[PDB]
This record gives structure tokens, C-alpha cells and sequence, in this order.
């Protein structure tokens, strides 16, 4: 499984969303979560998603605290429901990439069984066109072991939803 | 800025204050908030336009009163015996939502400061 | 006069998500949200439950997770499906909701049926207990009756929602 594309759930937008305005989530500021799913094959399919406490210095992107343990136990919780939606990366509401973003995706990849995926929702809506944007963590050893360089490869996206939701999604906007 | 708060100010201790917040382009429910300093938001009453159903937090029953004007789109608030802790900014909030919970309103007005004195009494 | 239960869009989504992945069985989950005047009860969120086939420890664990990232409602009650079995309260239902109803009198029992729910028509339901017992002392017969359902969404829940193609 080498990674092409990604499909989000609407369920997962809102999600994100009431996540971000239920934080009071000021200026400048940023709500961190969990995206759930499958990840095994080419194509990402991203189901469901959780909310995470999550704290960072302002002033200092060196400094953050991820609760290890309410990963863990939320985790938990959501695998006695659906044993399918497995933890398959992250979410954050941006709207752009942080300079702390490679160190925490690193410690994701201690609970997924492919690379991560960080989702990026944009909450604010500014873009007009797609409201997220999909991102994995590739590395390349370039010139033998004299460096390797780390960055962030954006994975084309689209809004995908099963019927159920798709009957939500009308009975809401209709 | 599509509401705008008026009224208040300095009061003393068991005085009253009106506010009203205008609309100026119309939505099925208003409310007030307020927010004193380091102190989160807090929701204060709520009103439906049409048929002007209320609803007040329990800090401020039979003190309040929250009306509105469908004619002239303006909400108030009537506060009757104020006390020092009714000290805040106060917002108006417009939505579909008929509650508590602030982020379930769709816009806000700039806030209006409401000082209520520690010292001076009415 | 009439009492009405706003449900919310991620409520929705959820309760018939949860329901059309427990096919053929019947799946269950909490309500959240709050009660406002007489004639109001929104339900903001919805978290589901394990199937049994009322969790105590599970409900407690989830209530505080979710305190700790600004989902602060109370439970205002529960949800469950009917695959294919339409909208209704069973003996077994009236009893849990009776437990419901001892914790917050206007406790809502909402069903939903993800098999006949098709595009267009929501086959959903929110129940009460009637009351009886307006003669008891403190020291042909219905048991519930239906409650008005309707939708609540946010300008920008909206807004998001128009990206679904």
C-alpha cells in the first residue's frame, strides 16, 4: 500500500467543524483530532474522526502536549462499536501546515498500521473549493546517507458518502 | 456588521439599564449574551420572533426581560435590579438555535459594556 | 402548544449511520443536547453504545472525554434502530425509558428505521411516556405518545454541507 488518493466522509467535515466552534477556538488558534477508516489500500477512505485535547505554545512550535492516553482510550471505545474504523491518521483545522506537524505526525504512526494521514479541515471556508486537504509523511535518503530530507506530499481529495449520509445530507439541505 | 448593541453603560448598584440590538438585514431566534473578564461567555436569555417565546439563565430571572419589535427588527433587554456580577460586555446573537450554546448562532453584534458599582448604591 | 425535538446535522448523520451499520441489528446510543422552554429539547450530539447482544462505565468514560474537548451537554436521552421494523416503543423500551424519565422527566426515546429510510423520507420517531400516576401519592390504554421532529443546522454547517458533489 503506497498512497494515491483519499475520500472523506461529510459526517467527518462537521465533525471537524463543530469541534473547531465548540473550543472557542480563537484567532490564531487550531482544534487537533483523530480521523478514522481504512487506509490499507491505494485509496483512503475516511469514515468517522474523534476530538483530541490538545495544547501548544503560541509562541514556541517546539512545544505541544498530545494525551497519549485519550488516544488510547478513545480508541478503545470507538473499536467496541466498529471494529472496521480503524485509526488511519489526523486531523487539525489549519488552515495551513505548522512547523510541529512532522513531529506529531511521528507520533501517530505509533497507532496506525499504514503512514499516517493528515487531513487538513479548513473550518473558516475561505477557499471556496474543497475545505480539506490531504497530506502524508514521505522521506527520501538522498546521496547515501549524507542527509535525508522529510516533507509533507499532498494526496488529491474528494467527498464521498454512503447512502445513509447521503439521505442525511439531502433530508438536511432539503 | 449586521448587529448593532446600544444602551448601557455605568449603573448603580439596584438600577436599571434597556438595551436594544437592531438587525439590519434579516434568522428565527435572538438572544444576549455577556462576557466579563476571564470569564467565558455566558448565555443571559433567548427569543423567538415570531411568537416571542423566552427563555432566561437562572442568574438572571425576574430581573431581565427580554422583548423584541418585529416591525422596527430590534430585540432588548430590560435588567432591573442589577447587582456588581451583571458586570460584562453584552452581545446580541442571531441564529436558527433556540438555546444556550453560543456557537449555535449564526452572527454577533460588537458588544456593549454594562458596569454595575461595587461602591454606589441606587 | 405542541413540543418539538431539534435534532442536529451531526446527530442525524450519526444515529443513521450507526443504524445502517448494526443491520439486521438493532444498534442503540445516548442523546445530548439540552432542554430549553416547555416546548423545546435540542440534541446537539449523539454518541453510540456497544451492542449488549446501557453500559454504565462505557456512558461515564465517554461523558468525561467528551468534557474534556467542549462537548459539555447532558444526555436528554437515547436513540435505537429498527431495521425494517418501523417506528415504536417495545415493553423493554418503555422500562428503559421509564429509567430515563426518573433522571429528567421530558427524557426523549428517539427510534429510527435504516432499512425503509431512503432518500427523501427519514423513517424516525421521539417518544415520551405518558403520564400516569397523577393520582398517586408521594409519601385501551397508550403507554407514550410521538414528540414533533425537526432539523437545526448552523449558517456554516450549511455552507460545508453544499461540497457533497
Amino acid at each position: 500500500l503506497q498512497h494515491e488518493k483519499v475520500t472523506i466522509a461529510p459526517l467527518v467535515l462537521l465533525s471537524a467543524l463543530d469541534h473547531y466552534e465548540r473550543t472557542q477556538t480563537k484567532e490564531n488558534k487550531r482544534c487537533v483530532g483523530v480521523i478514522l477508516g481504512d487506509a490499507n489500500s491505494s485509496t483512503i477512505r475516511v469514515t468517522n474522526s474523534f476530538a483530541l485535547p490538545f495544547e501548544e505554545d503560541e509562541k514556541n512550535s517546539d512545544v505541544w502536549f498530545l494525551d497519549h492516553n485519550y488516544i488510547e482510550n478513545m480508541n478503545e471505545m470507538c473499536k467496541k462499536i466498529n471494529a472496521k474504523e480503524k485509526l488511519i491518521g489526523w486531523y487539525h483545522s489549519g488552515p495551513k501546515l505548522r512547523a510541529s506537524d512532522l513531529k506529531i505526525n511521528e507520533l501517530f504512526k505509533k497507532y496506525t498500521q499504514n503512514n499516517p494521514l493528515l487531513l487538513i479541515v479548513d473550518v473558516k471556508q475561505q477557499g471556496v473549493g474543497l475545505p480539506t486537504d490531504a497530506y502524508v509523511a514521505i522521506e527520501q535518503v538522498k546521496d547515501d546517507g549524507t542527509s535525508t530530507e522529510k516533507t509533507f506530499l499532498h494526496l488529491p481529495c474528494t467527498i464521498e458518502a454512503e447512502e445513509a449520509e447521503e439521505i442525511g445530507v439531502e433530508h438536511l439541505l432539503r | 456588521v449586521q448587529l448593532q448593541e446600544s444602551g448601557g453603560g455605568l449603573v448603580p448598584a439596584g438600577g436599571s439599564l434597556r438595551l436594544s440590538c437592531v438587525d439590519s438585514g434579516r434568522s428565527t431566534v435572538m438572544a444576549w449574551f455577556r462576557q466579563a473578564p476571564g470569564k467565558e461567555r455566558e448565555f443571559v436569555a433567548t427569543i423567538r420572533w415570531s411568537g416571542g417565546n423566552t427563555y432566561y439563565a437562572d442568574s438572571v430571572k425576574g430581573r431581565f426581560t427580554i422583548s423584541r419589535d418585529n416591525a422596527r427588527n430590534t430585540v432588548y433587554l430590560q435588567m432591573n435590579s442589577l447587582k456588581p456580577e451583571d458586570t460584562a460586555v453584552y452581545y446580541c446573537a442571531g441564529g436558527t438555535y433556540y438555546g444556550t450554546l453560543s456557537y449555535k448562532y449564526d452572527f454577533w453584534g460588537r458588544g456593549t459594556q454594562v458596569t454595575v458599582s461595587s461602591h454606589h448604591h441606587h | 402548544t405542541k413540543e418539538t425535538v431539534y435534532i442536529s446535522s451531526i446527530a442525524l448523520l450519526k444515529m443513521l449511520k450507526h443504524g445502517r451499520a448494526g443491520v439486521p441489528m438493532e444498534v442503540m446510543g445516548l442523546m445530548l443536547g439540552e432542554f430549553v422552554d416547555d416546548y423545546t429539547v435540542n440534541v446537539v450530539d449523539v454518541f453510540a453504545m456497544p451492542q449488549s447482544g446501557v453500559d454504565d462505565v462505557f456512558q461515564a468514560k465517554m461523558m468525561d472525554m467528551l468534557k474534556q474537548t467542549g462537548r459539555d451537554q447532558m444526555v436528554v436521552g437515547w436513540y435505537h434502530s429498527h431495521p425494517g421494523f418501523g417506528c415504536w416503543l417495545s415493553s423493554v423500551d418503555v422500562n428503559t425509558q421509564k429509567s430515563f424519565e426518573q433522571l429528567n422527566s421530558r427524557a426523549v426515546a428517539v427510534v429510527v428505521d435504516p432499512i425503509q429510510s431512503v432518500k427523501g423520507k427519514v423513517v424516525i420517531d421521539a417518544f415520551r411516556l405518558i403520564d400516569t400516576g397523577a393520582l398517586i401519592n408521594n409519601l385501551l390504554n397508550r403507554h407514550y405518545y410521538s414528540l414533533n421532529i425537526d432539523y437545526h443546522k448552523t449558517a456554516k454547517e450549511t455552507k460545508m454541507l453544499m461540497n457533497l458533489h
